[PDB]
């Protein structure tokens, strides 16, 4: 509803030091996680309370620049959360931090607005229900399955096809799926956000006349202040929410680096009197991931099937930035940057790269073996690649790898601004017959990296041509 | 930074070994073709270590040509091995000794940050 | 200082490059103007070279016709010796250079808030063209070395640190910043500003704290490897480890005729240049795309004070691509790169000609070209 | 559940073994009751998996005869997507295990307090069975998370931190906790209570700060790798890096 | 090897120097400091008779609270200063460790109420190296042609001590440790040794491009030396280095309290001929070791003597 | 005492290392800010101070002559640790010794390339 006591919901400013203002309300103190409107603007600075101090004094972040605030204005009492307007009527528009519309086509007409801030949904709320759905790429929808209301997680190191890949995912996935669509930029360049904008237009996704829209943007990124990358990714969640629960649907969303959440607590947390940790972090970073990504789930109302990224700082999986997110991820993409040398693109890695949803069940048992026998013959291939024959290969012991290494390096439609390689996909169809030859033995011999920058087995002799050799 | 050094000399290896390793198969093909016709009825009715067992036992156109042609494989043998058995047991090594650098990269992040609070957080 | 960056909406698309007039650069990695291109590199790579000859390449373009192609300069140093400024100021004046940029200073002396203030300062500086339809070029000459003065700042107003001392807010630091340097549609302007980050690599290291909160934000980063350099092998550019990111878009019809293969024949080159040395038994012919690393590599190698514009760049590496040279041991190379020129002001100047006429290879002066290489 | 493990004499020896059903684990590495057996392992790796193996083993038990010869049991989930736990209890229901298992929950929403609490809350769970004659089987998965987690409680009360955070007595988290898990002498009563912590292996590390911190503790630990696994060799333990260390005891005469 | 080389270069230098000279010892020992003291009376440089001193001895050392070897660089440096404006002159300064300048920080600053940093340093140690460092360079009144040194704690060239210093340095000498087991000395290295003068219109033409091709050899030379053929050398591709790194190893002056070895030096001279060689293959086959503690190509063959091999 | 009057003296330190253990905990109970592995950043002035105490002295001054030894823990054989870099900067010799060697026979096993006189021939007489 949003209404304070019969005493005063204004509070005056007492200090600010970068992102954290501290308010002090004399009739009315606002609870923590309440949207606070700073007066004396020239536009619209909301302070979301994160502490009670004491001495009648609460502790905000800025969702926005601090510039020139001064120690005594006024800030206003909200009485609810930052709440963004939910429905149809923000699909094709693009939001920022607080709903505001940063597309420019003027005010967000709406019946309703929801807080960013909402419980997750409980356990007798929950589905087990896990039916497939194809991508149709290789490592990605073959070795590490996916799935609806399944977690995608695509760790990068930061440039090593994180981004790249979930444009892909809309290709194939977005534009033929029915039902609405969300992506919550975090973090990341506003270049792409751009872009990604425009494309949405070209293609008619995002239609700027009818109604014909399906997917929604929210952004919030890179000139901004943490307060603000801390939340985007909470509001572009709290968008795809309403429509699955109050409108019944399977949406899909789109993080782009979701753990830009954290980056917001890494920049936050000191500064508001806490003691540090893992690497500085914060005390926060377990109950952070979790309580955010505890709402990106399925319902005995509807489904969300989203698609995460996140980000591998210093190239350390052992940050435990890329590690404490694992746990939520419906399957895993660990892009390598050892592996980018190798050109390998997807950068994905015959290890890392997990699922639950990956059982002859669900896969297949011819499928999910030979899984099982690629990584096989990959690990002892791990070790021997340098182990025992010491880099240089021949040596003894003839008892396919890389060969099957360039099965799953399929370039696709989003690498094409690079060489002209395209849209190398389509959905599981004949892979049969193809890669498990490779394993057993079969059809395995065309001379090396003849059979590099292609998948299908069609093209070992559709290329043998193209490079020959004999007389 | 150091074991980025140790971690120079494996991929410094590489390239040398792991390209012969194609080659290591190469000179069997560059024999065949000839040495087939004067094999079996045609006529009658590092570098690994082959080219040692032989030699170490001793404690015209025919006999000098026919063993050579069929030794000739036996002594290549050493790249086969010296490329597949030398790198097969030294890779791992590259996924170990890089495996551990996150290790003592994360490491470092996490001993030096701990001194810089260790002074920072408590004062007044 | 304190501007928040554009937007979606006031941005388009990074078409319309900017001639560093650096072959290896441009063909292989191009820029587009209203980018950001970051240039790491360890000490002594020549990161300030570059730049400065990309700076240097604006010359015949800040006199002649075309105004909007054209570039303004905004040179800032951060931390430096101001002597090596002086170097720069005087050297760029040589050649008439600074007569169009501008360049500031904070130079070691200065208070760590001016080496912290000066880039926030510079960026402001260009902002002038990139919203006046103007274009600018602008480059933050070791924002690494800024990272160094920034901690120091705010952990003396005792703001908890964090990770190696910095502020958390590391990230934001230079966030802010480079997202400030973005392309502007025609319906806001149509101006431009293009920022090229100086970053410090730590003997290699492409991925430290500082890097990757810069690597992780910027479209595009140009690797200069001290590992190299001495090798002949300058500016020294590691594919793999070093993209364009914004795509062929930069690299106009001409380099997409022509570099469409150079970059990412060597992005897995990296491997057979890196067996080669033991070959012997192999795929016999595999040779070939062996053969093109090397003679072309010594062609990948510019390296002088002076630029060779794109017309000269759609000169001489053309005729590596399309393999004619090819075969012949390299060592010599280097004289044809200098000699083709002197042999194209003087008699070829035609063929240059129909690249302002056409804007891209022709199938007449292919054949030409074909003629004086052969 | 603040209660003191009980001690030297109260206990007696691990011996009445307990079947997982894992062949690979009982035989190789047989679990005696009692007693604490630690299952570290990377993430994607089978430590629920085979816990839950364990824990559904004991079906044809929970309903027969020789009423000693069972086994109540404790799953404890310490951060796990409540998801992932409704797909346990779903599971487990589908064998009937449910019937005869409690279960209960701290997944991630849950303030990191709880995500503490609640292995010493499942710990009074099964002792209510390690006091009464009954036996049972609780499974700690992930004190690593609690540990992840517990940190966080601690530095919020500005209690100095030492270790990554780990508030120093990290130990006497673990510690306390595993030797609550103990065999009971007839002469106090014969039940039991058998603990296997599960721990999150950082890409084969065993000996981590935490890891050190258990394995120093629990009497015998069954490592699982994820460098293995897929190439077949699933449980995927590896032999030198792992014990039963309470010795043939465990093993019946059989094995 | 990096005080030896100082003193060294006050052999060539500065004794020959026209014009002032300066010594400022910040930090480092006490007995050099005593030594360099009476060496500078045997060989004149401070005659304590005449008035014919050149070099003015500042220093603060070891012995001495951090306060103290905070700005004994300052003073040695005011006073190099003095010299180059109000008597405008070319001046020298030595300063045996400049570094010491921020030890110095690195026991204050926090017991000055400051927050810590990289290593526990200081929150000021670029300011501090800067303001510095910034005083001693020439002007349109006078030159300093400087010769500093900077220590690397605990070996780590990543220490932002040797690190942020860099900066400053017109040419670069990292000595290696794992150099000095070789023997090399000095210990200067193949890579981190550079320069902001090292182009063909002062350097040469000639010169800087085999200095190119030194380090280039070099380079996969290091690689090579361990990587392909796996330490032992021999293996195949046959396609000097080991030569030139005996060739730079001039063991000079300074370094005779050790093998009777002297002044190996002559300015550039007869590098011509010699070096060259090395590279494109000339005169390259002298058995290995044969040409290692001496420089000149004219010592292959005036030692192949010293050490014959045949019949 | 005898530096100082005429006659020479052997001092040995044994175990600055374990001084340097022992430094540390004296200040940080003061609250002295710590540095480096908690070693109260004057951990140089620590041992500089006192080695610079041993020195050669002048016949115009005494000629006498103090000589110390400080003995130093190998942490497994890094000899440029922070307190050993701290030392080996300021002695004038170090004798190094291995453990890595010893059992071989190698005793007293003495790594050169990693271990000088530093002081130069003056020690040796003309016999050595
Ligand atoms: N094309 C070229 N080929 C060979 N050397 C060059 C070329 N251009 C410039 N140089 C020389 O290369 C070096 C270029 O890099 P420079 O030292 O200016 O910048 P940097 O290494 O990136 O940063 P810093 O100034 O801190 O060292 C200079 O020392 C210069 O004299
Ligand atoms: N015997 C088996 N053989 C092959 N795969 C199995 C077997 N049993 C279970 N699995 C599959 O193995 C995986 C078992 O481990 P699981 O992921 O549940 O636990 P974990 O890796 O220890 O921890 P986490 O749930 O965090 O990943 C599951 O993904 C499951 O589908
Ligand atoms: N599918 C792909 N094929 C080839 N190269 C790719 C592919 N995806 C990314 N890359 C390379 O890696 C760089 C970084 O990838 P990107 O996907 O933009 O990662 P992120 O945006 O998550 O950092 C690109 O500039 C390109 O050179
Ligand atoms: N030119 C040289 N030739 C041979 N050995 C040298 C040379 N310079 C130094 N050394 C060796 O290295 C040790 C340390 O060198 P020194 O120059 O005194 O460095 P610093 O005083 O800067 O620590 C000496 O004791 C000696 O063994
Ligand atoms: O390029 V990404 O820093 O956003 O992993
Ligand atoms: O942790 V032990 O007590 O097993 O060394
Ligand atoms: O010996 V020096 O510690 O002064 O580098
Ligand atoms: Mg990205
Ligand atoms: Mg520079
Ligand atoms: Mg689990
Ligand atoms: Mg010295």
């Amino acid at each position: 509803s949003a209404a304070p006591k019969a005493g005063t919901a204004t509070g005056q400013i007492v200090a600010v030091i970068g992102a954290v203002v501290d308010v002090q309300f004399d009739e009315g103190l606002p609870p923590i996680l309440n949207a606070l409107e700073v007066q004396g603007r020239e536009s619209r600075l909301v302070l979301e309370v994160a502490q009670h101090l004491g001495e009648s004094t609460v502790r905000t972040i800025a969702m926005d620049g601090t510039e020139g605030l001064v120690r005594g204005q006024k800030v206003l009492d909200s009485g609810a959360p930052i709440k963004i307007p939910v429905g149809p009527e923000t699909l094709g528009r693009i939001m920022n931090v607080i709903g505001e519309p940063i597309d420019e086509r003027g005010p967000i007409k709406t019946k309703q607005f929801a807080p960013i801030h909402a419980e997750a949904p409980e356990f007798i709320e929950m589905s087990v229900e896990q039916e497939i759905l194809v991508t149709g790429i290789k490592v990605v929808d073959l070795l590490a399955p996916y799935a609806k209301g399944g977690k995608i997680g695509l760790f990068g190191g930061a440039g090593v096809g994180k981004t790249v890949l979930i444009m892909e995912l809309i290709n194939n996935v977005a534009k033929a799926h029915g039902g609405y669509s969300v992506f919550a930029g975090v973090g990341e360049r506003t270049r792409e956000g751009n872009d990604l904008y425009h494309e949405m237009i070209e293609s008619g996704v995002i239609n700027l006349k009818d109604a014909t829209s399906k997917v929604a943007l929210v952004y919030g990124q890179m000139n901004e202040p943490p307060g603000a990358r801390a939340r985007v990714a909470l509001t572009g969640l709290t968008v795809a929410e309403y429509f699955r629960d109050q409108e019944g649907q399977d949406v899909l969303l789109f993080i782009d680096n979701i753990f830009r959440f954290t980056q917001a607590g890494s920049e936050v947390s000191a500064l508001l009197g806490r003691i540090p940790s893992a690497v500085g972090y914060q005390p926060t970073l377990a109950t952070d991931m979790g309580t955010m990504q505890e709402r990106i789930t399925t319902t005995k109302k509807g489904s969300i099937t989203s698609v995460q990224a996140i980000y591998v700082p210093a190239d350390d999986l052992t940050d435990p930035a890329p590690a404490t997110t694992f746990a939520h991820l419906d399957a895993t993409t660990v892009l390598s940057r050892a592996i980018a040398e190798l050109g390998i693109y997807p950068a994905v890695d015959p290890l890392d790269s997990t699922s639950r949803i990956m059982d002859p069940n669900i896969v297949g048992s011819e499928h999910y073996d030979v899984a099982r026998g690629v990584q096989k013959i990959l690990q002892d291939y791990k070790s021997l690649q340098d182990i025992i024959a010491i880099l240089g290969m021949d040596e003894l012991s003839e008892e396919r790898a890389r060969k099957i290494q360039r099965f799953l390096s399929q370039p696709f439609q989003v690498a094409e601004v690079f060489t002209g390689h395209m849209g190398k996909l389509v959905p599981l169809k004949e892979t049969i017959k193809g890669f498990q030859q490779i394993l057993a033995g079969d059809y395995d011999h065309l001379p090396e990296q003849a059979f590099y920058m292609v998948g299908p087995i069609e093209e070992a002799v559709a290329k043998a041509d193209k490079l020959a050799e004999e007389h | 930074k150091d074991i980025t050094r140790r971690l120079k000399s494996i991929k410094n290896i590489q390239k040398i070994t792991k390209s012969m390793k194609m080659v290591a198969a190469a000179k069997y093909a560059r024999a065949e073709r000839e040495l087939k016709p004067a094999r079996v009825y045609g006529t009658g009715s590092l570098c690994g270590a082959i080219h040692s067992s032989v030699a170490k036992q001793m404690k015209l156109a025919n006999i000098i040509y026919y063993s050579l042609k069929e030794s000739t494989t036996s002594e290549q043998s050493a790249r086969m091995t010296a490329m597949d058995n030398a790198s097969k047991n030294a890779s791992d090594m590259i996924d170990k000794l890089t495996l551990t650098f996150n290790r003592t990269r994360q490491a470092v992040i996490t001993k030096e940050l701990i001194e810089i609070i260790s002074g920072a957080a408590a004062l007044d | 200082v304190g501007l928040k960056a554009p937007g979606i909406i006031p941005r388009i698309s990074v078409r319309e490059p900017m001639q560093t007039g650096i072959k290896a650069v441009d063909s292989l990695v191009p820029i587009g103007r209203g980018q950001r291109e970051l240039i790491i590199g360890d000490r002594q790579t020549g990161k300030t070279s570059i730049a400065i000859d990309t700076i240097i390449n604006q010359k015949r373009f800040n006199d002649g016709t075309d105004e909007k192609k054209k570039l303004y300069c905004i040179y800032v140093a951060i931390g430096q010796k101001r002597s090596t400024v002086a170097q720069l100021v005087k050297r760029l004046t040589d050649a008439d250079a600074m007569k169009y940029t501008i360049v500031v200073s904070a130079t070691a002396s200065d208070a760590a808030p001016l080496q912290y203030l000066a880039p926030y300062s510079g960026c402001s500086m260009g902002e002038y063209f990139r919203d006046n339809g103007k274009h600018a070029l602008i480059i933050y000459d070791d924002l690494s070395k800024q990272a160094v003065a920034y901690r120091q700042m705010s952990l003396l107003l005792r703001r908890p640190p964090g990770r190696e001392a910095y502020p958390g807010d590391v990230f934001y630091l230079h966030s802010r910043l480079l997202e400030r340097a973005a392309k502007m549609n025609d319906s806001f302007g149509g101006g431009s500003l293009t920022a090229l980050p100086v970053i410090e690599t730590q003997a290699g290291d492409v991925s430290a704290y500082i890097p990757t909160n810069v690597i992780s934000i910027t479209d595009g980063q140009i690797f200069l490897e001290t590992e190299l350099f001495y090798k002949g092998i300058r500016p020294a550019i590691n594919v793999g480890l070093s993209v364009s990111r914004v795509g062929s878009a930069a690299q106009t019809r001409a380099m997409k005729q022509v570099a469409g293969t150079m970059k990412l024949e060597l992005a897995q080159y990296r491997e057979v240049a890196a067996f080669a040395q033991f070959g012997s038994d192999l795929d016999a012919a595999t040779q070939q795309l062996l053969s093109r690393g090397v003679r072309l590599t010594e062609l990948l190698k510019q390296g002088q004070y002076s630029p060779m514009a794109i017309e000269e760049q759609v000169a001489v590496i053309y005729a590596g691509v399309r393999g004619y040279l090819d075969k012949l041991e390299p060592s010599k190379i280097t004289k044809f790169e200098s000699a083709f020129l002197s042999h194209v002001v003087s008699q070829h100047q035609s063929l240059l000609g129909n690249i302002r006429s056409d804007g891209k290879i022709s199938e007449q002066s292919d054949a030409k070209l074909k003629e004086i290489v052969t």
